[PDB]
């Protein structure tokens, strides 16, 4: 079960098992306080549930103190399908793993077991807590790139608060140049024209009507309700009049606080842009590399943090008026249905051979599909740039392209059980009813899908295998 | 005492400068540390009643948007380090004090050029406002209240001479407020709030003072839940 | 700048020769591998590189050769799987895709 | 043969400055007569 | 071909009855084959749910038939078609064979009709496997409805249509893992066959014929039927189902009450009122929490526990044998030989544990004694004996003890000694001796739930309703869904069915939506404007208007693009509450959410535990004869399997001695481990 | 994570043989009696229901505490194996 | 007074029984109503001490497994309306109470049905407890106790008869709070926070009661900043 306030270094186990594992380390312990004579007598102690008296809950808490245990997967893939931590004991059944390395391993929390074992020779805890621990393997084996990176959640955090609105541009607002372009248009926006994000290319009135001295005098309008995080402002930083918005500027502060090298913290971050999972990642490649590995370690919960506290706030979650369907889907919709039509003459005829026929007509759909996708995200990126759906796909957050297309705009082509596609598309999408047929359809593919999955979960080291018997030496 | 009543809060201290304060607090029962951290910081950003620049009149300018000779810094960035400078008077009988500075010449006006006034002290002497050079011209007023929280310049809109301008009022002494509630472990039960916030302020007054001036004001709200009607 | 020889390429230098590539520069890159090493059982630090769990060079004594296998087992899982030496006697099948090639090779 | 079991590292010592003199004093003792 | 009846609760029960597997004898189907066969096949209409086969190395190999599938006269599915001559349709009704179905021009039951008449020229059908938009003058045959193109155990999801096929695998097996609950309650939206599925079931009692009620006993209900006859109907009290969940039949008759024939008397384990039961509806905020909801997790309001709800009654059997052995038969006595009488008590009858006894992990279950050493005595503990007291049951104690993990409180023990009436005791055992536990199993941190969509999460915090998420009106959220798991997975029919539950609540009511067809957007749009009147009329007139954090959220809602700007913020807030979200207050601080919410009724259920979930944690026990690799059993946990793909693991990393350990002192050096433990203590 | 990691890593010519040295340290540095560090006086290890971590919590976090320190000596033949153990037992009492 | 001061917040009142109760106070500070209701509402479900059931004893019952003759109702179907029943003592003197009730044949055992007690009442007397039928007998102890938030029958383990049963202790005399910051027009400025908490409560306690208390658990906590460290 996830363990938010858990730190990399540790996770939490259930004090429970800690006491059955930890057993002999226990008893010896037992002794060495008054809490047993002997150790035939710790144990019988210990053998009935209600007879523990509460101070051996203080002596296995110190017996575990600095030692590390191992935790596993259910497959383990690479190297940090095992990773080491420090327990931290607590009530219950579930045991606490950080988020952070639930991308190593790939686990989810519908249920998967996690195993433990207790590396025991004064060597193999050596081992295990500096070479096998978490918070030291940061780096994967595959790529040099960051294994351990805000993953779901945190980046959606970090990128609602580091992102610049747009609205309404409804006079020519060209700022730029006229000093009455900034009278009036400064009053306009009082009015119900100008917005305070506005298309005006030095500066919309959002920037004119404010300017920040300090930087902490930003945040504190916006706590205000003066200033949202989102909006475009003005700020005075070390010698620079930086035209950045507030969520921006507090990011750096994060960043630049988890390491207190301030300068250093501003060489390698790009507040020039919502941070993505990508722009992440990257600043965590470079703040190893830079900074130290334990340092990292810090900015990364950091992170971890932040990002978790702005995305309980930040609001968004998914309501059907959040999947938005394109105006110009039943457009491109009727056209490439007409054209269908074309295709029908021109076979009705004895123009194109049976095969001809179908090939063209798959293309066709393959075309239009391809089409309404690149439709609905121009549909969000023009209109919604905060769409709940949208901002998690884009963000490193959550979803797919093609699994957007499939709420939104349509799933069109499934296969056949063979793998001939279907002549016929499916012209609905999730936001609508997906008909009968239509998933009766829908359900071939699926299979097929299926079918290979588990071909393949009966021997996850079929592959690996051959390489280890030739490689291992 | 020794159990329940012993067990009071050990509230500790850590304030470096009268800048920066720390204060931890700990035991406290299930979910308290947030129950306090918060509304103590909605008062220590709001409530503590402070006092910096609310208007600005200079020689010869009249719009907020102009630039002085000599002056090489603009209007937009002069009242800009205005809003920077901290005052501090010391009774009641000071509500809008107007501070006025008149310097010429080769010389950098620092906060320290303003002219004496009796019941007022300045807290930033060394405040860079502007860098003159020959022939440089520069009379102005600037004026100071007493308030709470941010003011928009929008929202009062001074108006001393016709020609003066507004500037947003930061009277709150605190510059930041942030409170964490860490878990801590006393024997039996491990569910412990760990309440610990730390105070940010620009001089004028210190981050314990703020703190207690802050937990008197909700004090004395929960007060007003007396006469019934 | 002079790439003294034998230095360990830091993905900030992977970053100036594609640079300088892009600028018509250079072509190849002279470079140590694991294809030429001398050592029989065993490969050296120069031919192996960077990249330990760290960033730094490879530390002796890593079993590289397990963490190879394993780095090229996990992505397997997402590759297709049609058929072992792929493609289907019928018409003209010519490639073979996902796993079932890298198997083939 | 691979991880700490390297026949490079298998074989380190460790020393204190107190116990590095200790055992020169072992040497000087060799001075027979 | 046959195994344990799944009946975690009636449904299991009855899907695991109306299944269909190919592995079986030798002359049909093998495990070499399937990649054909696991495959949908287009016949598969009508006739096989598409997506009741399980999830994993069995697909397609076992699937269970869809609804209205029915065996004729040698084992072909076939499936209802109504006849439809001319453009005209018929509610006749044949049962086609599959072969038979090619044959002809049939069509969907979403078709425009007037009755007999079609309405639209050109209308879809399906020939042979093939999809064909038809002209009524060809439509020769119908299908029935939806439902029978699935099973029934997936039939019961509410907008499946707005469901991937592959999430809804994953509702459709969730159910029948569905714990049944002190506290039954019937989904606020349901499909509609809820009702026939605990009567077709054998869920509750109905009622024979017409008549009064005579006797109400918490044990029976004696009826009287109005043909002069009168019979007593007694109630399987708490049974022990297959899998452990409770099966009591809670009559909800009254004394002397005129009976309408076919009408509930009692009802099921899980039935309301008739109605299907198997989670409980509650209230649901769906934003992201402090990481505690993070990829699946879940977070739970301590509120939700202060209420008897997710709490499940659970019977465990435990079993021990009076083994003859030849050093001796295992006496059954009230007598353990070496310490203490506080652990005797609960044991009152002479061997055997009393009835009402709480019996935690440890404490003895039943009293046995087998013979020492394997055929002579021991020099070493003959001298101890001796020395304190030579005189001494010199016997073992091998008696059942409360397994680690957990225990109840005894309902129940069966002894079966000599003089056996009736019974087959097995050689060698002299006697057994019975005991079933039951305790009350109530929700907590990782325990596992999951709404019939597919959304599959296990409970990661259960925080106080002190500061958990809270409406304007007191009422606070019980459960909070993070966000991101819903983009990727695609069945957004939970999101559908989270909104109408939002009208639901307000407008105190449950409703029923077909699978196909079923309620629709604009409906539902419409149902919330009438929540909105309730949730809000009633702050108009009760005395107060809206909130300066209400009309906060308003602002950066207007920005966001949600409520048309310049309009009032109560038509604000009522564009908003139809758009199936509202201003929900962080009850920690009290601030607002920046950010219209959603929150609704979502019908949610509980999860069984697999004896699994029992955390397993073995120290030291004992060791297998033949190999030398630790080994579990009744009491001690059996060791952890290292298998190769974690042996590598560790080889990858520099892993060197811990690696050996696992392969020595902790598994088979016999000299090793020994030396180990000692080395340790 | 874990004090100095880095500063350790770069006092060795391999990853591996830190952790070799800190293990075979904190072997020592419980078997000839746990009196045998090179830093105690002033600010050393320390634990928390009493700060009494002076006397025997974690071996091995001494032994890094120490080494990161410049008062060790580690080497692939520093001192003959066998007179090590002889004078280590004649000077450390603890026993 | 006359101005700032008697300006003081009209705390009116509109409480209808002990259960509902209504608080409206204004007018008040940017902000503050949420800086008051908030923390107040945590209080009001958390610290307030209440009084619920903690132990029965059946007749001739053994465990809450079990099912009595003449009675519908099952043991735990029992001991769960038990958990809704609500009674108030009048002081301290009174930790734990037993109330005693025994009915047979036909009837329908209400919670009026108990014997009464001196300094006890009874809020919840229709309250439904079982329907009982011909030769139905009901012989019952339910223990009484005043506490504070929620306490698992596994916490507790009450010890009274040694046949008895423990159920669950529900304290939070309080059912569900909240609070509205509704502007409110006065003259001068507009933007004034307007805090109105309603307040629902089993009976035990009442609103205004409930609010006293919890406002002074504040009051008590705020005096917690007084010796530094
Ligand atoms: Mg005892
Ligand atoms: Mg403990
Ligand atoms: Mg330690
Ligand atoms: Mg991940
Ligand atoms: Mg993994
Ligand atoms: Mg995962
Ligand atoms: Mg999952
Ligand atoms: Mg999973
Ligand atoms: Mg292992
Ligand atoms: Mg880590
Ligand atoms: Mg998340
Ligand atoms: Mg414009
Ligand atoms: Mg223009
Ligand atoms: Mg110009
Ligand atoms: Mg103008
Ligand atoms: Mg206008
Ligand atoms: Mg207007
Ligand atoms: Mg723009
Ligand atoms: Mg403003
Ligand atoms: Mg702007
Ligand atoms: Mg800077
Ligand atoms: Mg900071
Ligand atoms: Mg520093
Ligand atoms: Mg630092
Ligand atoms: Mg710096
Ligand atoms: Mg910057
Ligand atoms: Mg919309
Ligand atoms: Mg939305
Ligand atoms: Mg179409
Ligand atoms: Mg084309
Ligand atoms: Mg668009
Ligand atoms: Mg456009
Ligand atoms: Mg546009
Ligand atoms: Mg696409
Ligand atoms: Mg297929
Ligand atoms: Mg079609
Ligand atoms: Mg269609
Ligand atoms: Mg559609
Ligand atoms: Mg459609
Ligand atoms: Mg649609
Ligand atoms: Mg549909
Ligand atoms: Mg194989
Ligand atoms: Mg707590
Ligand atoms: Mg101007
Ligand atoms: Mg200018
Ligand atoms: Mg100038
Ligand atoms: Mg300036
Ligand atoms: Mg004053
Ligand atoms: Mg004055
Ligand atoms: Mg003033
Ligand atoms: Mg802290
Ligand atoms: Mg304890
Ligand atoms: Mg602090
Ligand atoms: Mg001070
Ligand atoms: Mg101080
Ligand atoms: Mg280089
Ligand atoms: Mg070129
Ligand atoms: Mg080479
Ligand atoms: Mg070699
Ligand atoms: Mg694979
Ligand atoms: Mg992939
Ligand atoms: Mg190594
Ligand atoms: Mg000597
Ligand atoms: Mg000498
Ligand atoms: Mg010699
Ligand atoms: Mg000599
Ligand atoms: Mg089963
Ligand atoms: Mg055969
Ligand atoms: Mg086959
Ligand atoms: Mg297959
Ligand atoms: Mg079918
Ligand atoms: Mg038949
Ligand atoms: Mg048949
Ligand atoms: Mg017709
Ligand atoms: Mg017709
Ligand atoms: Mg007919
Ligand atoms: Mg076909
Ligand atoms: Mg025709
Ligand atoms: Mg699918
Ligand atoms: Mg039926
Ligand atoms: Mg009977
Ligand atoms: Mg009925
Ligand atoms: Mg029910
Ligand atoms: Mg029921
Ligand atoms: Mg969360
Ligand atoms: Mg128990
Ligand atoms: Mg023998
Ligand atoms: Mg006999
Ligand atoms: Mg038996
Ligand atoms: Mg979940
Ligand atoms: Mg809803
Ligand atoms: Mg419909
Ligand atoms: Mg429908
Ligand atoms: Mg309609
Ligand atoms: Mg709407
Ligand atoms: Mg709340
Ligand atoms: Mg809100
Ligand atoms: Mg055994
Ligand atoms: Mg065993
Ligand atoms: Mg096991
Ligand atoms: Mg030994
Ligand atoms: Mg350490
Ligand atoms: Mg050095
Ligand atoms: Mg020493
Ligand atoms: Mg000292
Ligand atoms: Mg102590
Ligand atoms: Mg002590
Ligand atoms: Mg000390
Ligand atoms: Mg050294
Ligand atoms: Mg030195
Ligand atoms: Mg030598
Ligand atoms: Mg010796
Ligand atoms: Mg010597
Ligand atoms: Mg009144
Ligand atoms: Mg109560
Ligand atoms: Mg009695
Ligand atoms: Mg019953
Ligand atoms: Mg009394
Ligand atoms: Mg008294
Ligand atoms: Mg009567
Ligand atoms: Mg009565
Ligand atoms: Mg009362
Ligand atoms: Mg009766
Ligand atoms: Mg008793
Ligand atoms: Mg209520
Ligand atoms: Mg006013
Ligand atoms: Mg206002
Ligand atoms: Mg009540
Ligand atoms: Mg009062
Ligand atoms: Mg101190
Ligand atoms: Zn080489």
């Amino acid at each position: 079960v996830v363990g938010p306030q858990l730190k990399l270094h540790q996770c939490g186990l259930p004090k429970r098992m800690a006491l059955e594992l930890f057993k002999p380390f226990l008893l010896k312990k037992m002794e060495e306080k008054g809490i047993a004579p002997n150790v035939k007598a710790a144990r019988r102690m210990l053998e009935r549930q209600r007879d523990i008296k509460d101070e051996v809950w203080d002596a296995l808490e110190e017996v575990i103190h600095g030692k590390v245990v191992l935790l596993n997967r259910a497959p383990t893939l690479h190297r940090l399908g095992i990773q080491a931590f420090q327990p931290v004991l607590v009530e219950g059944q579930s045991i606490q793993l950080h988020p952070l390395v639930c991308e190593a391993f790939n686990a989810d929390f519908d249920g998967d077991q996690m195993a433990v074992h207790v590396p025991l020779s004064s060597f193999a805890q050596a081992e295990a807590r500096i070479q096998m621990l978490s918070a030291h393997n940061l780096l994967s084996p595959a790529s040099g790139e960051p294994l351990a990176k805000p993953s779901r959640d945190i980046i959606l955090g970090l990128y609602y608060i580091t992102q610049v609105r747009k609205e309404k541009k409804g006079a020519g607002l060209e700022f730029a140049t006229p000093e009455e372009a900034l009278a009036a248009h400064e009053r306009g926006e009082v009015a119900l024209n100008a917005p305070i994000k506005v298309a005006g290319r030095e500066t919309s009135v959002g920037r004119l009507k404010y300017v920040f001295a300090n930087p902490d005098e930003a945040l504190l309008a916006v706590a205000h309700g003066i200033v949202d995080l989102q909006d475009v402002v003005t700020v005075r930083y070390m010698g620079k009049r930086l035209e950045t918005s507030p969520g921006r500027i507090l990011f750096a502060r994060i960043v630049a606080e988890a390491v207190e090298d301030e300068k250093v913290a501003w060489e390698l971050i790009q507040l020039d842009v919502p941070q993505e999972k990508n722009s992440l990642k990257d600043l965590v490649y470079q703040a190893f590399l830079r900074l130290g590995m334990e340092k990292t370690a810090r900015l990364l919960d950091a992170l971890k943090y932040y990002g978790f506290t702005f995305s309980t706030t930040s609001g968004i979650t998914i309501g059907i008026d959040d999947a938005v369907i394109p105006e110009e889907k039943k457009q491109y919709l009727e056209e490439a249905d007409r054209k269908l039509l074309q295709i029908e003459q021109a076979y009705e005829m004895g123009f194109l051979t049976d095969r001809e026929r179908y090939d063209q007509i798959l293309q066709l759909w393959t075309e239009t599909t391809e089409k309404v996708t690149q439709a609905v995200f121009k549909n969000f990126e023009e209109n919604y740039p905060f769409n709940p759906l949208y901002v998690m796909a884009q963000s490193g957050a959550r979803g797919n392209p093609q699994q957007i297309r499939q709420l939104c705009g349509l799933r069109g082509l499934m296969q056949k059980p063979s793998g001939e596609t279907f002549e016929v598309p499916v012209r609905s999408s999730f936001r609508e009813g997906l008909t009968v047929l239509e998933y009766f359809i829908s359900s071939h593919g699926a299979r097929k899908g299926g079918a290979d999955t588990a071909l393949r979960t009966a021997d996850s080291g079929y592959l690996t295998r051959k390489l280890v018997d030739v490689t291992h030496e | 005492m020794l159990d329940s009543k012993l067990k009071a809060p050990v509230f500790t201290v850590r304030t470096q400068g009268r800048e920066y304060g720390e204060f931890v607090l700990e035991p406290l029962e299930r979910g308290f540390g947030v129950t306090l951290g918060n509304p103590l910081r909605r008062i220590l950003l709001s409530s503590i009643p402070g006092t910096a620049v609310t208007s600005v009149y200079i020689e010869d300018v009249l719009h907020e948007f102009s630039t002085i000779p000599g002056v090489k810094e603009d209007v937009v960035e002069i009242i800009l380090n205005l809003k920077e400078l901290v005052v501090r008077f010391l009774n009641p009988s000071l509500q809008t004090v107007t501070l006025l500075l008149k310097a010429e010449g080769p010389k950098e006006v620092k906060a320290r050029d303003f002219l004496p006034v009796a019941d007022v002290e300045i807290m930033n002497p060394d405040l860079h406002i502007a860098t003159l050079e020959e022939g440089g011209r520069l009379n102005m007023e600037v004026r100071v209240d007493r308030g709470v929280g941010y003011v928009p310049a929008e929202k009062h809109g001074i108006k001393d001479r016709i020609n003066a301008i507004p500037v947003d009022a930061v009277f709150s002494p605190v510059r930041r407020v942030a409170f964490q509630v860490e878990d801590t472990r006393l024997g039996q039960r491990t569910d412990l709030d760990k309440l610990t916030l730390r105070i940010w302020t620009d001089g004028s007054v210190t981050p314990l003072e703020a703190l207690n001036q802050a937990v008197e004001i909700l004090r004395e709200h929960l007060t007003y839940f007396s006469n019934p009607q | 700048v002079r790439l003294e020889e034998g230095r360990y390429l830091s993905m900030d230098d992977v970053h100036l020769l594609i640079k300088a590539a892009e600028a018509g520069e250079i072509q190849e890159v002279p470079v140590r591998s694991p294809l030429t090493c001398q050592t029989r059982y065993g490969v050296c630090q120069k031919c192996y590189g960077y990249d330990l769990s760290m960033a730094r060079p490879v530390s002796i004594g890593e079993a590289v050769g397990i963490v190879a296998a394993q780095s090229i087992g996990e992505p397997g899982t997402q590759l297709t799987m049609r058929t072992f030496h792929t493609g289907g006697v019928a018409g003209a099948a010519d490639i073979t895709q996902g796993l079932p090639r890298v198997i083939e090779l | 043969p691979a991880g700490t079991g390297s026949d490079f590292v298998r074989f380190t010592q460790v020393v204190d400055q107190k116990t590095l003199k200790a055992i020169e004093e072992a040497r000087k003792e060799a001075v027979e007569a | 071909l046959s195994q344990f009846k799944d009946e975690t609760n009636p449904l299991s029960s009855l899907r695991h009855k109306r299944r269909i597997s190919a592995l079986g004898p030798g002359g049909l189907t093998r495990e070499r084959a399937g990649f054909d066969v696991r495959d949908v096949h287009r016949t598969h209409y009508g006739r096989i749910c598409p997506v009741e086969t399980p999830e994993g190395a069995n697909i397609g190999l076992i699937t269970s038939l869809a609804a209205y599938a029915r065996v004729d006269e040698l084992g072909f599915i076939r499936t209802p078609y109504r006849r439809v001559v001319g453009g005209v349709v018929t509610d006749e009704v044949v049962y086609m064979t599959a072969t038979e179905e090619d044959r002809y021009t049939i069509a969907q039951a979403n078709t425009p009709l007037e009755g007999n008449r079609i309405a639209a020229e050109r209308v879809v059908a399906r020939r042979k496997g093939e999809p064909v938009i038809v002209s009524p003058e060809e439509v020769e045959f119908m299908d029935v409805s939806p439902k029978q193109v699935f099973s029934v155990n997936t039939n019961l999801i509410p907008f499946l249509e707005h469901d991937d096929a592959n999430r809804a695998l994953m509702g459709s097996n969730m159910q029948t893992q569905a714990v049944p609950l002190i506290r039954a309650q019937a989904p606020v939206v349901m499909t509609g066959l809820e009702e026939r599925v605990v009567r077709d079931s054998l869920a509750a009692l109905y009622a024979e014929e017409d008549g009064e009620v005579a006797k109400v006993d918490g044990n029976r209900i004696v009826v009287r039927y109005e043909d002069g006859r009168l019979v007593e109907y007694p109630l399987r009290r708490f049974y022990r189902s297959n899998q452990g969940t409770a099966l009591d039949q809670r009559p909800r008759v009254v004394v002397g009450q005129r009976v309408r024939k076919g009408d509930l008397l009692a009802d099921g384990p899980a039935s309301e009122n008739g109605f299907l039961a198997l989670g409980q509806n509650v209230l649901v905020a769906i934003m992201p929490f402090d990481g505690y909801n993070f990829e699946d997790a879940i977070v739970i309001s301590e509120e939700l526990l202060k209420r008897d709800f997710y709490t499940s009654i659970h019977i465990e059997r435990y079993e021990i044998e009076a083994r003859d052995t030849k050093l001796g038969p295992e006496r059954i006595t009230r007598d353990i030989p070496h310490l203490s009488e506080a652990a005797l008590r609960d044991l009152d009858e002479e061997g055997v544990v009393r009835i009402g006894a709480e019996v935690k992990p440890g404490d003895i279950l039943v009293g046995r004694t087998s013979f020492k050493g394997e055929s002579e005595p021991t020099p070493e503990e003959r001298l101890l004996r001796s020395i304190f007291g030579e005189k001494a049951r010199d016997v073992k104690d091998t008696s059942l003890r409360v397994p680690p993990g957990e225990g109840g409180i005894v309902v129940r023990t069966v002894r079966l000694r000599r003089g056996d009436p009736g019974v087959e005791l097995k050689p060698g055992v002299r006697e057994v001796v019975r005991v079933y536990v039951a305790q009350k199993r109530k929700l907590q941190v990782g325990d596992k739930l999951a709404n019939r969509h597919g959304n599959k999460g296990v409970v990661a915090k259960i925080l106080p309703v002190e500061d958990m998420p809270h409406l304007p009106d007191g009422t606070p959220v019980d459960v909070i869904l993070n966000p991101l798991g819903v983009p990727s997975r695609m069945n957004l029919g939970q999101i559908l069915e989270t909104h109408l539950g939002l009208a639901g609540y307000f407008l105190g009511q449950r409703y029923i939506s077909p699978i196909f067809d079923g309620a629709k957007e604009p409906e539902i749009k419409e149902l919330l404007a009438q929540a909105f009147e309730v949730y809000f009329g009633k702050r108009k007139g009760e005395g107060f208007g809206v909130d300066k954090r209400e009309v906060e959220v308003l602002r950066r809602a207007e920005k966001l693009g949600l409520v048309t700007p310049g309009k009032t913020p109560e038509e604000q807030l009522k564009e908003l509450f139809l758009q199936g979200k509202v201003v929900l207050y962080d009850g920690r601080t009290g601030e607002p959410i920046e950010g219209p919410i959603v929150v609704g009724q979502m019908f949610i259920m509980k999860l069984y535990h697999m004896v699994e979930d029992k955390m397993h944690a073995r120290s030291t026990g004992p060791y297998s004869l033949i190999t030398q690799q630790p080994l579990g059993g009744k009491a001690q946990f059996g060791g952890q399997r290292f298998g190769e793909m974690e042996v590598w693991a560790l080889e990858a990393y520099g892993a060197a001695h811990t690696l050996q350990e696992m392969l020595t002192l902790k598994s088979d050096d016999i000299e090793g481990r020994n030396a180990a433990y000692e080395a340790i203590i | 994570a874990e004090p100095g990691i880095d500063k350790l890593f770069g006092m060795v010519d391999s990853k591996y043989r830190l952790t070799v040295v800190v293990a075979k340290r904190a072997q020592q540095l419980l078997r000839h009696g746990f009196k045998n560090t090179v830093l105690e006086p002033e600010e050393r290890p320390k634990m928390q229901t009493l700060e009494g971590l002076f006397d025997d919590p974690n071996a091995e976090t001494w032994a890094m505490k120490e080494l990161l320190t410049g008062r060790l000596v580690f080497g692939e033949n520093l001192v003959p194996e066998d007179r090590l153990q002889k004078e280590m037992e004649r000077i450390y009492p603890g026993e």
